[PDB]
């Protein structure tokens, strides 16, 4: 999971 | 927004659709060309090929469980960019660039018309 | 293999059915969450959940155009799940990640639930 | 496009  | 995004799940998703073609699941339509059948759903066809968007957004044809494709076309190079598809991978060839170009022209999908421009160019 | 990949192929195909989605185009399920409906792909919804992909697998269940699904589930839940398989973006907040968790939980979505049981582990 |  990332922070687009 | 303030939204997190998991990184492989486009890639997870074509995967488990291409699991659905596979094994037959779900499948609405039949590609016919010439000689040969391919099974598929037409949601992804429209999603890769304006050629497809086209066609299953017509009010007439968007009912058609078998689609004709023009006779010129090859199955082979059919094939080959139904499997690009499913899967993000090209089988690109000597021996099939021209057949996969021409489909892909005809089929519109100018991602794979631009990558066949380019290996066809650096052989000449 | 031999192939080639195009990085953004499963990217752009995720962003095109999440268009065909909003447009109506080929939805062929309603989901049902007490007093709202939610219309679908049945491809898309088995291709993310375990659930899905259960219920659309079934030879009776396959052919149904409307799912209810158990009146514990939250509608809101429900709709940021939605969003989440045709985006892989996630819309988690401390106000809906209890309700979020729970239906991810109910649709067998494990990679969802992981990074709820992670954001609820890190407010503890 | 890449190798995979
Ligand atoms: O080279 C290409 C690939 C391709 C795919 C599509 N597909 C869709 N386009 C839109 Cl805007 N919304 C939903 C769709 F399924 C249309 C045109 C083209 N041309
Ligand atoms: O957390 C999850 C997400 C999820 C999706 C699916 N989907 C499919 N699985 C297979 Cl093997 N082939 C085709 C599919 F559409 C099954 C189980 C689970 N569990
Ligand atoms: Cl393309
Ligand atoms: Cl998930």
């Amino acid at each position: 999971w990332v922070i687009p | 927004d303030s939204c997190i995004q998991f990184t492989r799940h486009a890639s997870d998703v074509l995967l488990n659709l291409n699991r659905l073609r596979s094994r037959d699941i779900l499948t609405d339509v039949v590609i016919v060309v010439s000689r040969e059948q391919f099974r598929a759903h037409k949601t992804v066809l429209m999603a890769c090929s304006g050629l497809f968007y086209s066609i299953f957004t017509d009010q007439l044809k968007c009912n058609l469980s078998v689609i004709n494709l023009d006779p010129e076309i090859n199955p082979e190079g059919f094939c080959i960019l139904l499997d690009f598809m499913y899967t993000s991978r090209l089988n690109l060839r000597e021996g099939n660039i021209m057949a996969v170009m021409a489909t892909a022209m005809y089929l519109q999908m100018e991602h794979v018309v631009d990558t066949c421009r380019k290996f066809i160019k650096a052989s000449e």
